[PDB]
């Protein structure tokens, strides 16, 4: 009976989320050119 | 039935991973805008418009150079909020004029409130004596100095640091050139309180890990200690005669050490804070007076205060055109100061 | 603002004929300029003789001018004081001094044409940095 | 006079040094 | 888990090499399989290098450490150091490439499959690190290895096509070395030379002869000192001196590596003979001093009077007297006035530079090499932007002389902490008191007070 | 026993207020050396050629010099890495004039210093401790010896030392800054992180301990007189300490293991330190900091500046003022 | 502890690799989007590389209005 919405699972959603959508418009970002 | 205030205070202050409490209510969402607002910045928006700089990585910065810089000098010290008068809701507007700065600042400052009434909340359900909030009032002091008062005490929010590893590098060397701050005393202690601390830090801690006790068979000693041993770890009188007789004096009293270790680094960064409070004013430790008069009358004398002078003069010629774009210098070839050759 | 056909024409001759570079032709200037000649002339400059630079007007002055793709493409076969009178292959880069300056052994043609042109160009974009030295950085 | 002051205010420092390790309060295990 | 595990080996996992100190034949898998990683990357590093080469830029545009000590070794190069053929590299890339997967074959094998200790298989091969004569023993034999290393240089450069020599006269070239220095008074001088300026102790050597006197001398030395130590038992003053533990012994290890590594910073940093500046670039002196010379010429040929030139100072703007009166370059290179090039060499006479030589006999190749180094002098950033620190981008470069200095300074400091650490490790650990004091004998607690 | 026995246990005796050793013997002769050396000069030593330009500074007190303007001037650029004891100079004069002073300070200095660490080593071994407090001093005094040895060796002179003053200090940090772009090179990155690291754990610890002190004493009394040097009991409750910092973060970012506690408190500011001593010494062979000059451009090649254009052009500002009669031709190549 | 379900447990289960195999590359190639797209140049006003400057200045835009710098950016804008 581990529940899954805790206080701990938001604060680490708040993070990662952005986090990895961050990540993939940086890794975009290598590839533009002037 | 019991009060919803009390209810509310029961799951505020559940024992779970991260700790809530009524102080989470202010720190955790500005300390995630703060943090937000920087990773955003640092990482879409630019600074053509404020300082005639690129300060993303959108636009080819790294992690060195990237930045959210301050608003443009006509700003002078506007709260630039989203529907303030300025931006008037325009979002993109608003990044555009350095709306993320003082956002990043002003959430900044309520979340180091909220994260010292953490301090003080968490200290008061455990049952302990407040001196790690108490220790937090020197980065306070000096946040608020710094990002704050002397930006209020010069044309505008401008001239504060901008949030970035190169911008700060910058205000660094700004405040060389301009104020010439390594001269100052209050920075000097602020040094003294840095240096002291890192030396209190590595000296203790290497001399507790010299002096433990064999309470083990362990080569690798960190089993051998229980978090609820009765029994020091380490062998006080040993530490004790060890440093008395290679340096002359050592601590003998355990409460007095550990007290010693708040006071130097809290103590210097509010001894730096105050130099810096000066400085919102230009009142600084630019100069002796007396070597300026003997220099001026004597040109054989010289010092290395007279040089680090010429250091300063060099500065400011060769940067305030570009890091003050609002000022529209154009200094001739002519007029700049330089040495031989160079 | 765009690195345009009009940005990439430049003299060819003294005559007043001009040449469109490609931007490819551009790259390749750039590239072999660095390659060959930014030892000494980052930036346009001469670290070996500050006197003398690769601004334009400078160029346009030196005789025979040097202003132009023919000029500067001579310049690299049959190198010369700024005044003509002197041949300095033997203490400068060129063709003609390949054994003594081995960079310049693989050297074509069209990559004269190109480290021309990249010499031309660079001032159209960069104004008076361009030559300028440290006071423009 | 400034000459003075500084050397005096450094002889003062070498002293208190002499004190506070040979006239200091022993340290007492007991 | 036969003593893989902090439980039965008294050490965790990040201190579980110790694990191996009375292990000796996983140990002798450890140090088999570790030889194997440098040879590896010697191998791979050099067809790495050799790919990425462009025969006619010099190599220091390049970014090579390893191709410029073949080079001066005498292969693939002719005069100048111009690249003849670059055959010789690729086989030294080829052959330590496929060395290396033997000596990691053996590594492996010893680590993980064979007898872990080796003392009840061969009484040759097993040791104990308390057996003095045992350790003195193994010691003579690797003498010996390293005695036949070092003739085998004098082998290559007496007998098998030379060393590149860069003061060769009429210029740089390779040379067979016919005639190298035996006499002890010059090779053992060198170690009595100080380490300060104008001297520089062994890091001063000028001339091919001498360096390959000094590795007969030597391999000779290390032969004979080999068969000695096969031969006998540390004396009772050494017995009484030294702690005699495995862990002791990579201590005094440690401290020679230190030594060894700030030497060899020195040696790169300071020495054009061998470490040619044609292959590694222009020494920080040679570039200063280069700097000098290239003005000189150029105010010269416009008609300057170079020796009656007062500079803004007082002294000389191109040339002034050193503290004992010789002839240098001015502005700041005064402090490099030691430093000594074939290229500037022919204008040096008795009192240093020479004037009349100066206005009449500078050679358009001593021009062109002055200019060159001058603008590769040993500057520049991590990022490899060549120049000042204000520099702009541009120019990649970064001297072999600063990555091969500053590499060696951080692995001589560091072997240094680890000669203290393990050092100061093995004098605890040998009296008993290396995993705390005891609570019951507290050492201090049975000495008189202090005050 | 025989006079050389004596000697030795004299020497190596646990028993003297301040333990001399072997490494002792050595330490207080040049220690004593340096400091005496330095108290002359900085009170009288006439001003000393730096530059080797014939252009001396002022650095006594006597001289026209307070305690921050003061210092030992390092000895002169025409020297370079040359010895120049006392018995090389033709008088005392000429000595002084070219900054002899400051060599046989820093020599005897880093030699009494290095000493003053093995000095440690030894003690640790006749007290039956662990070996380690001598490695971590060897973090400043690694730091030493880049700036007062390996820098000058890399540059080739003396005359870039350190100077032994506040002001000259500082002289010494800005003309680095131009020359190498230290603030951007990532080992004085670390020692930045080392410090205000070691500063902050030092505040944390320190409040931590001292949050959870154990009531031993009433309120008109200072809590230290709760603890009596050699008591057998710690005199904190650690548990308390660790309940308090893991809710303040979360559990597992605190220590309750005080042997892994005092491991970091030790191993941050020394490994930071030492990074940022091998910068100072592997920018002594211009290996230097991180140059994004012009590294951003637009479409159709005009440079973007970005903050390191602008620390670029402060930059600038100290390399072209600094030694100002110094230099005869246009790149200060060291 | 505290009652939540330990981290390793989670991160090691079948279940919470389906989930996030699934939402960790989606979210990733979201971000990926919002720069190829262009659209993170025109929420946040930053330049492209061609809209640094037109063709023939070299004045950089810079506010010197507080209260109209919106229209002296709207103008800065047009006049590319
Ligand atoms: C302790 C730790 C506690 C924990 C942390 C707490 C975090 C809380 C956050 C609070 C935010 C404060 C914002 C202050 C904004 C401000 O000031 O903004 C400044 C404004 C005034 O605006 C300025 O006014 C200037 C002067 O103008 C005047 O003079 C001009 C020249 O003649 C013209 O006549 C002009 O019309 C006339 O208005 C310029 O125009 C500037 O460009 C303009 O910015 O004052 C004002 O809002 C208010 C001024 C009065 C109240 C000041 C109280 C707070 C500040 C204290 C520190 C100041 C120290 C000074 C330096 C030391
Ligand atoms: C057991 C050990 C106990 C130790 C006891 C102490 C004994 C005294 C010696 C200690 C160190 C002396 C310092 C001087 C260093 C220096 O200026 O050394 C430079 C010299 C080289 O000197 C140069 O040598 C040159 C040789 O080049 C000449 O010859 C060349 C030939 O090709 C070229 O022609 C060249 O142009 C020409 O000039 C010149 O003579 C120069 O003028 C001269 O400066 O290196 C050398 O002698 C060899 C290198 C010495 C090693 C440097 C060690 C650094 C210390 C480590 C500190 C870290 C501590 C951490 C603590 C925690
Ligand atoms: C504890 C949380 C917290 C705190 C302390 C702040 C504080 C701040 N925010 Mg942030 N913010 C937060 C959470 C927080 N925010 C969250 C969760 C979001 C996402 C929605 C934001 C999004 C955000 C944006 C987008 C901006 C701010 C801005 C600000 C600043 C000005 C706010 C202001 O003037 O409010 C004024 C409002 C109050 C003080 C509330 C008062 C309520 C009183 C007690 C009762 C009165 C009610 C009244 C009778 C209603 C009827 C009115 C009628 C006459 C019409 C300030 C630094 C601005 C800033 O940073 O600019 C640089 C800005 O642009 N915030
Ligand atoms: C040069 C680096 C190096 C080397 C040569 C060794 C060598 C060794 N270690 Mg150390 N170790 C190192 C680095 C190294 N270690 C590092 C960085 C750490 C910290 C992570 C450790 C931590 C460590 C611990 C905690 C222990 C060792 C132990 C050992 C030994 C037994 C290994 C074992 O049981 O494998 C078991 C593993 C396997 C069977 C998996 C495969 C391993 C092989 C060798 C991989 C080879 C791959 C290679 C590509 C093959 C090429 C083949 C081709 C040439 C034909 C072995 C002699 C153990 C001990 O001392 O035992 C007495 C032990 O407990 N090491
Ligand atoms: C320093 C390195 C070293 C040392 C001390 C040993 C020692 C040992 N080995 Mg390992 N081994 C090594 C490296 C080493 N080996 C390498 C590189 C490999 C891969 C080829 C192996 C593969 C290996 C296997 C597969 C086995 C051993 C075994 C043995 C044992 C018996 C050896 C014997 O009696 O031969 C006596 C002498 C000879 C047979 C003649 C020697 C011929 C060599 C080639 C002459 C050397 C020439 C020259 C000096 C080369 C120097 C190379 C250098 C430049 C790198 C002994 C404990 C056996 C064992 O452990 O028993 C259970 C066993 O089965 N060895
Ligand atoms: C890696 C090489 C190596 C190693 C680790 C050893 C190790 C050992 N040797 Mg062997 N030895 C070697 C190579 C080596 N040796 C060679 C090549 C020879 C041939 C010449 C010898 C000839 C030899 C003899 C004749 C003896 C030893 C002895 C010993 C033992 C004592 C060493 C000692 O106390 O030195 C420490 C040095 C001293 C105590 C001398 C005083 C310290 C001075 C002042 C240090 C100066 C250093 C300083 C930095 C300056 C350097 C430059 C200088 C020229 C100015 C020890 C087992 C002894 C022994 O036990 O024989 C069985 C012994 O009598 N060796
Ligand atoms: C501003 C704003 C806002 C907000 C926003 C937010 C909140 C955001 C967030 C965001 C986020 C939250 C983001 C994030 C990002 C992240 C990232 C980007 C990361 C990266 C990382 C990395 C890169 C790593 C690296 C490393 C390290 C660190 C160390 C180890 C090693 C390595 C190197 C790996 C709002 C709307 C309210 C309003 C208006 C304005
Ligand atoms: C013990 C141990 C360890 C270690 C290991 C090692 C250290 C190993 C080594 C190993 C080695 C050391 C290996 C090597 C290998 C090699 C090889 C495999 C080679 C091959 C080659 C080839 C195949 C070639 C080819 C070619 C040619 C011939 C020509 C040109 C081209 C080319 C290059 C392609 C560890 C840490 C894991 C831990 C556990 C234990
Ligand atoms: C090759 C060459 C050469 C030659 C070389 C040689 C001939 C060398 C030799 C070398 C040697 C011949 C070396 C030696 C070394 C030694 C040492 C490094 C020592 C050490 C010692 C110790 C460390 C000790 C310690 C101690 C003490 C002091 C006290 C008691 C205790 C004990 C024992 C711990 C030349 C330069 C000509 C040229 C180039 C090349
Ligand atoms: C510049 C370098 C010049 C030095 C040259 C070095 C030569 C190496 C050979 C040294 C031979 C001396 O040998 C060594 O002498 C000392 C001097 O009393 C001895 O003597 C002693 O040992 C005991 C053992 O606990 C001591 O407590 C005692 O005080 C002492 O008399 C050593 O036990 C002996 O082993
Ligand atoms: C135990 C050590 C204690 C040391 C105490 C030493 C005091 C006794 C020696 C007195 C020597 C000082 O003598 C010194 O000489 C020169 C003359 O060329 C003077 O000349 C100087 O004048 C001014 C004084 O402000 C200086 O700023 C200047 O750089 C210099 O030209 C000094 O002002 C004088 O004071
Ligand atoms: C902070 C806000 C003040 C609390 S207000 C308080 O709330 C109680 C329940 O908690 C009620 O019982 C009560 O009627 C009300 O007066
Ligand atoms: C360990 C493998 C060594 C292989 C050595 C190859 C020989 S080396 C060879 O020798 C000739 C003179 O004898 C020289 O003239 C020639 O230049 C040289 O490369
Ligand atoms: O001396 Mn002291 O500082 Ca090293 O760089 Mn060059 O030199 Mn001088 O100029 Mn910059
Ligand atoms: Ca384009
Ligand atoms: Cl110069
Ligand atoms: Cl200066
Ligand atoms: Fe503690």
């Amino acid at each position: 009976s581990y529940p899954i919405f805790t206080v701990r699972w938001v604060a680490v959603h708040t993070l990662a989320v952005p986090t990895i959508f961050f990540l993939g418009a940086i890794a975009a970002m290598q590839f533009i050119q002037r | 039935e019991r009060g919803w205030f009390d209810i509310l205070d029961d799951w505020l202050k559940r024992d779970r991973f991260v700790f809530v409490g009524w102080s989470g209510i202010l720190l955790f969402p500005c300390a995630y805008l703060a943090l937000g607002g920087w990773l955003t910045g640092t990482t879409f928006v630019t600074s053509w418009y404020t300082h005639g700089l690129a300060s993303s990585y959108l636009e080819g910065c790294n992690f060195l150079t990237v930045a959210v810089s301050t608003p443009a000098n006509s700003m002078g010290h506007s709260l630039l909020l989203l529907w303030g008068p300025e931006a008037q809701g325009d979002f993109t507007r608003w990044c555009q004029l350095g709306g993320l700065w003082t956002f990043i600042a002003l959430h900044g400052a309520f979340g180091l409130i909220g994260f010292m009434l953490r301090q003080f909340e968490i200290a008061r359900l455990v049952g302990v004596r407040p001196y790690n909030a108490i220790a937090f009032s020197a980065p306070i002091a000096v946040f608020v100095s710094v990002f704050l008062i002397y930006p209020l005490g010069q044309s505008s929010w401008f001239f504060a640091p901008s949030f970035g590893v190169a911008a700060i590098f910058r205000f660094l060397l700004f405040f060389q050139g301009f104020h010439n701050w390594t001269l100052n005393p209050f920075h000097m202690m602020g040094v003294a309180g840095v240096l002291g601390g890192a030396l209190l830090c590595a000296i203790h801690g290497a001399t507790v890990e010299n002096t433990l006790f064999q309470d083990g068979e362990g080569a690798s000693t960190f089993r051998a200690f229980n978090p609820t041993q009765a029994e020091e770890t380490y062998s006080m009188v040993t530490a004790n005669r060890f440093w008395s007789q290679i340096f002359g004096i050592a601590f003998s009293n355990k409460r007095w050490l550990h007290f010693f270790m708040l006071f130097v680094p809290v103590t210097g960064l509010w001894m730096s804070a105050i130099g810096v409070v000066g400085l919102a004013l230009n009142l600084r430790s630019y100069d002796f007076i007396s070597q300026e008069i003997r220099a001026a009358e004597d040109p054989e004398f010289e010092t290395f205060y007279t040089k680090n002078l010429l250091l300063n003069e060099g500065i400011r010629a060769w940067m305030a055109p570009q890091d003050q774009p609002h000022e529209n210098f154009v200094f001739p070839e002519e007029v700049l100061p330089r040495g031989n050759a160079l | 603002a765009e690195l345009t056909p009009e940005v990439l024409t430049v003299p060819l001759n003294s005559e007043g004929k001009t040449i469109t570079l490609t931007e490819k032709q551009y790259l390749e200037g750039k590239r072999l300029f660095q390659y060959a000649c930014a030892s000494c002339h980052v930036g346009g400059i001469t670290k070996t003789n500050p006197s003398l630079d690769l601004r334009t007007e400078t160029l346009a002055l030196a005789t025979p001018p040097r202003d132009n793709i023919e000029g500067l493409v001579d310049y690299m076969k049959n190198p010369t004081t700024y005044d003509g009178e002197q041949e300095i292959a033997e203490v400068h880069p060129s063709l003609r001094s390949a054994d003594i300056f081995p960079k310049m052994r693989n050297l074509t043609e069209k990559d004269l044409v190109a480290i021309a042109g990249h010499i031309l160009v660079e001032p159209k974009i960069l104004g008076d940095k361009w030559g300028g030295g440290k006071v423009y950085y | 006079m400034e000459t003075i002051t500084y050397v005096f205010i450094f002889a003062c420092i070498i002293a208190l040094f002499f004190f506070a390790i040979f006239f200091r309060e022993p340290p007492r295990i007991t | 888990a036969t003593n893989r595990d902090q439980e039965s080996s008294g050490f965790a996992w990040w201190a579980g090499n110790a694990r191996l100190i009375n292990l000796s034949g996983k140990l002798l898998g450890a140090h088999v399989a570790h030889a194997g990683l440098i040879v590896f990357w010697a191998g791979a590093m050099t067809l790495f290098e050799l790919a990425h080469f462009i025969p006619e830029k010099p190599m220091y545009e390049q970014g090579l450490i390893l191709i410029p000590h073949i080079a001066t070794l005498g292969w693939g190069v002719g005069p100048g150091g111009e690249v003849v053929d670059t055959f010789p590299f690729f086989v030294v890339g080829v052959v330590h490439l496929i060395s290396s997967a033997v000596l990691g074959f053996g590594g492996v094998y010893h680590a993980i499959r064979g007898p872990e200790t080796l003392e009840e298989y061969s009484s040759f091969f097993g040791y104990d690190w308390k057996d003095k004569n045992k350790m003195t023993t193994i010691l003579g034999f690797h003498l010996i290895v390293l005695g036949i290393g070092a003739l085998l240089l004098v082998a290559k450069a007496m007998f098998f096509g030379g060393l590149y020599d860069t003061w060769a006269p009429g210029g740089g070239d390779v040379r067979v070395i016919t005639n190298p220095t035996l006499d002890p008074r010059v090779i053992f001088g060198y170690l009595l030379k100080s380490p300060f300026g104008g001297e520089g102790w062994i890091v001063s050597v000028n001339n091919l002869e001498d360096v390959v006197g000094g590795h007969i001398w030597i391999g000779l030395i290390c032969i004979a000192g080999g068969i000695w130590h096969i031969l006998t038992t540390p004396f009772g003053w050494a017995r009484r001196a030294f702690i005699w533990s495995g862990e002791a012994y990579l201590s005094y290890s440690l401290g020679a590596l230190s030594m060894m590594g700030f030497i060899a910073t020195c040696f790169v940093w300071f020495n054009n003979t061998v470490y040619p500046s044609e292959f590694y670039g222009p020494t920080g002196p040679e570039a200063s001093q280069a700097q000098a010379m290239t003005f000189l010429i150029r105010d010269q040929k416009l008609g300057a009077n170079v020796g009656s030139a007062q500079g803004p100072t007082g002294l000389g703007k191109y040339l002034m007297r050193s503290p004992t009166g010789e002839i240098i370059f001015g502005g700041e290179t005064m402090r490099f006035w030691d430093f000594r090039g074939p290229w500037l060499e022919p204008l040096r006479g008795p009192n240093g530079l020479d004037l009349n030589k100066i206005k009449n006999d500078i050679q358009p190749w001593q021009e062109r090499r002055a200019a060159e180094y001058m603008t590769h002098a040993p500057l520049g950033s991590l990022n490899s932007v060549g120049g000042v620190a204000t520099e702009i981008n541009s120019v990649n470069f970064v001297s072999p002389r600063s990555w091969l200095a500053t590499s060696h300074f951080v692995l001589a400091f560091f072997f240094l902490v680890g000669h203290l650490w393990h050092a100061g490790r093995a004098r605890a650990a040998a009296a008993g008191f290396e995993k705390g004091i005891d609570r019951e004998s507290e050492p201090v607690l049975s000495m008189p007070s202090l005050d | 026993a025989n006079l050389w026995e004596r000697f030795c246990n004299w020497v190596t005796s646990t028993d003297n207020r301040l333990y001399v050793g072997w490494f002792g013997v050595i330490m207080i002769p040049t220690l004593l050396a340096a400091t005496i050396c330095f108290v002359i000069a900085f009170i009288a030593a006439p001003p000393v050629d730096i530059d080797g330009i014939r252009e001396p500074v002022s650095g006594s007190l006597l001289y026209g010099n307070n305690i921050i303007t003061g210092a030992v001037v390092p000895s002169s650029n025409a020297i370079g890495l040359h010895f120049y004891p006392i018995w090389e100079a033709a008088s005392l004069d000429e000595w002084l004039y070219n900054g002899g002073p400051y060599q046989l300070i820093i020599f005897h200095f880093l030699l009494g210093a290095s000493c003053y660490m093995g000095r440690q080593w030894e003690l640790s071994y006749r007290l039956g401790m662990r070996p380690w407090i001598c490695v971590a001093y060897s973090a400043p005094l690694a730091s030493a010896f880049a700036v007062f040895l390996i820098y000058p060796i890399g540059q080739g002179s003396f005359s870039d030392g350190m100077p032994l003053g506040i002001s000259g200090t500082f002289n010494f940090m800005i003309v680095f800054q131009a020359e190498h772009n230290i603030l951007m090179h990532p080992f004085h990155q670390l020692g930045v992180a080392g410090v205000f690291g070691g500063a902050l754990f030092c505040a944390m610890h320190g409040s931590l301990v001292t949050s959870s002190l154990i009531r031993e004493t009433t309120e008109t009394e200072s809590a230290n007189y709760g603890y009596k040097f050699g008591q057998e009991e710690e005199t904190y409750n650690i548990v308390a300490a660790h309940g308090y910092f893991g809710r303040l973060i979360f559990q597992y970012a605190s220590f309750n293991n005080s042997r892994s506690l005092h491991f970091f408190l030790a191993a941050w500011p020394v490994v930071g330190v030492w990074f940022t001593a091998l910068g100072i010494s592997t920018m002594a062979f211009n290996l230097n900091g991180f140059n994004f000059n012009h590294s951003v451009i637009d479409a159709k090649g005009n440079v973007i500046n970005t903050w390191a254009d602008i620390i670029n052009r402060a930059n600038l500002g100290m390399e072209v003022m600094h030694e100002r009669n110094a230099h005869n031709f246009p790149l200060d190549l060291a | 502890t505290t009652g939540e379900r330990p981290f390793s447990d989670i991160i090691t289960s079948v279940r919470y690799w389906v989930i996030h195999s699934i939402t960790i590359p989606a979210l990733f190639i979201a971000g990926w989007l919002f720069v190829s797209t262009g659209l993170a140049y025109d929420v946040f006003g930053t330049p492209r590389p061609d809209s640094y400057y037109a063709q023939e200045q070299r004045s950089i835009p810079l506010v010197t209005d507080r209260f109209e710098a919106k229209q002296q950016v709207e103008t800065f804008l047009e006049q590319l």
